[PDB]
DNA sequence: ATTGTAGCGGATGTCGAGTCA
DNA sequence: TTGACTCGACATCCCGCTACAA
């Protein structure tokens, strides 16, 4: 469970601005461990996620 | 003598963790650009570019006699719409910084220390007034192809870290940097030939050619140094109706070799997932399309054979090098070598290349129990020459079923041995829980203490005592 | 004493670097 | 120019008994 901060700043990286892709990542993944484990199982999740936003 | 340049598999397991990470974010960027182009909006203002001429030639009539001629006037039309793009951009940008090109594992690191907000309107009017870097341009190109109802795919190569990168220091050579660095596209177009079938390359903005790919691309990356920023991995297609494909295979002369071993579908678990991604982004449904285009890559997978170089023979999909069986494996019986390997840099060297389908998998006794096999020389190590067999040796083994009152048939030590669900008994069940064994010795009834992996992980109990088993567990702190 | 508790990996693979033909 | 070969330090897969303590 994410906030909605962070969803907002990754909804937006990813639809205009994929260049700043690279240090958002770094950031957000660093801020949320269990992202990992979620990303290998569950992706499309993640996904349909960041198509609602 | 060593600067042993090299990180630990925790900095391993890592990068292929962000290497997921940012692939799966690059092709919802794809996804997402891929609606933008729909735009209904801008459709109509693009449609104007177009002189009825040109659109006649983009739409010929069938041709019974010789469908080649309708192609022919097809390729007349995409090459004048080209022509006029060129005019419709004036202004092409350099890419900031690297744009979406690979980055190194130094520079990400780098790269939290040291953004235009652009959302959908500034990307309509940007691609209205012609006015962006290389991947707008190109991204415009097939908005207005799509504004002239032809199908037209937006391609992608995905460029995330490489996660076979081991090194700790990742250091790039700074000569002609920017210039190898655009050397090749990163963004650029397919479109559907109905009358030959097939899909055509076509990058209007870099190269600026129009190929019909076979087994060569002028779009793919040659030599090393321009490879470094352009790592031809993940090429994605998106169609017109929010199809999603995975089409590396026609762009990559070696794909089973070479490519293989840089995509994270070279072992089970990464393939699996690649689909699943490619699954969460494909809302339509197969057309025939999709077969013309799957057979095509089945020809093309079968037309790849044999490498010219032994390191494209490890770990290949179907080809193995005879010096590589394992010590466990055998040549299935009257098969043989599928080719061979001019070795480079021994004369008349050459090495047996065999079929992976062709080889056979051989395990002991033991190991075949442990996947609930029983059947119909080496050296281990006190010494000892263990004895291998393979799978049409064995037959699923069958365990006994419980008596009435649920008795489960023991070992020596007084537990039963499931490592496989055929071993379970027919009318019984496993049920792994630390308490497992707890609740049934509480409730007294007939089990037998299941080793799934000395570690007894669980109850084998008689199928009508379930309901009870799952009660007792989860009451085990009143026990 | 006596019961509970605590202490002692080889074949094979992968990738980086350096070296050779 | 490119591939083969060797070498270095990691991994990955597959395969309970002696002695002491309160």
């Amino acid at each position: 469970g994410l906030t909605v901060e962070d969803l907002l700043s990754l909804r937006q990286v990813v639809s205009g601005n994929p260049e700043a892709l690279a240090p958002l990542l770094e950031n957000i993944s660093a801020r949320y461990p269990q992202l990992r484990e979620h990303i290998m199982a569950n992706p499309e999740v993640f996904v349909s996620m960041l198509l609602e936003a | 003598r060593t600067s042993r340049n090299c990180s630990s598999n925790e900095e391993r397991k890592r990068r292929k963790y962000f290497h997921m990470l940012y692939l799966v974010c690059l092709m919802v960027h794809g996804f997402i650009r891929n609606e933008w182009i729909n735009s209904k909006r801008l459709s109509r203002k693009l449609s104007n570019l177009v002189p009825e001429k040109v659109f006649e030639l983009l739409h010929p009539q069938k041709d019974e006699e010789l469908p080649l001629r309708s192609t022919r006037k097809l390729l007349d039309g995409l090459k004048k719409c080209m022509e006029l793009w060129q005019k419709h951009w004036k202004i092409t940008k350099k890419y900031d910084n690297e744009g979406l090109y690979m980055r190194t594992w130094k520079e990400i690191e780098m790269s939290a220390n040291n953004f235009k907000t652009l959302k959908r309107s500034d990307f309509l009017r940007a691609v209205s007034k012609g006015h962006g870097d290389p991947d707008i341009s190109v991204q415009g190109f097939v908005a207005m192809l799509r504004a002239c109802n032809v199908n037209a795919r937006l391609i992608m190569s995905c460029q995330p870290p490489d996660f076979t990168n081991m090194k700790i220091d990742t250091s790039l050579n700074g000569n002609n940097a920017y210039k190898d660095m655009v050397k090749y596209p990163i963004f650029w177009c397919e479109v559907w030939d109905k009358f030959s079938k097939k899909w055509i390359t076509v990058d209007p903005v870099n190269l600026k050619t129009i190929e019909q790919v076979r087994l060569h691309s002028k779009l793919a990356p040659k030599g090393v140094a321009c490879c470094e920023r352009n790592m031809l991995r993940y090429v994605i297609a998106y169609d017109r109706k929010y199809g999603c494909r995975d089409v590396t295979r026609r762009y990559a002369q070696w794909m089973n070799s070479k490519v293989r071993k840089r995509r994270i579908t070279k072992d089970d678990f990464g393939e699996k997932w690649f689909r699943k991604v490619i699954t969460a982004l494909h809302h339509r449904k197969r057309t025939k399309i999709d077969d013309y285009e799957d057979q095509y890559f089945f020809r093309r997978d079968e037309s790849e054979g044999i490498p010219d170089s032994v390191q494209d023979l490890k770990n290949h999909p179907y080809y193995v090098l005879e010096q590589d069986i394992k010590q466990t494996q055998i040549v299935k019986p009257g098969c043989k070598e599928c080719g061979y390997l001019k070795v480079h840099g021994k004369v008349g060297k050459v090495l047996k290349v065999y079929a992976k389908r062709d080889i056979a998998d051989l395990k002991s006794a033991r190991q075949w129990y442990m996947n609930g096999r029983i059947l119909k020389v080496i050296k281990r190590t006190e010494e000892e020459d263990e004895r291998l067999y393979s799978f049409e040796d064995t037959e699923l083994y069958i365990p006994p079923l419980a008596s009435a009152s649920g008795e489960i048939t023991k070992n020596t030590f007084g537990n039963i041995e499931v490592f496989a669900p055929t071993m379970i008994p027919g009318n019984c069940c496993l049920v792994e829980n630390p308490v497992a064994i707890k609740a049934a010795r509480f409730l007294g009834v007939e089990f037998a203490p299941a080793v799934t992996s000395p570690v007894l992980s669980g109850i084998v109990v008689a199928k009508w005592l379930r309901e009870a088993i799952e009660t007792a567990i989860d009451g085990i702190e009143f026990i």
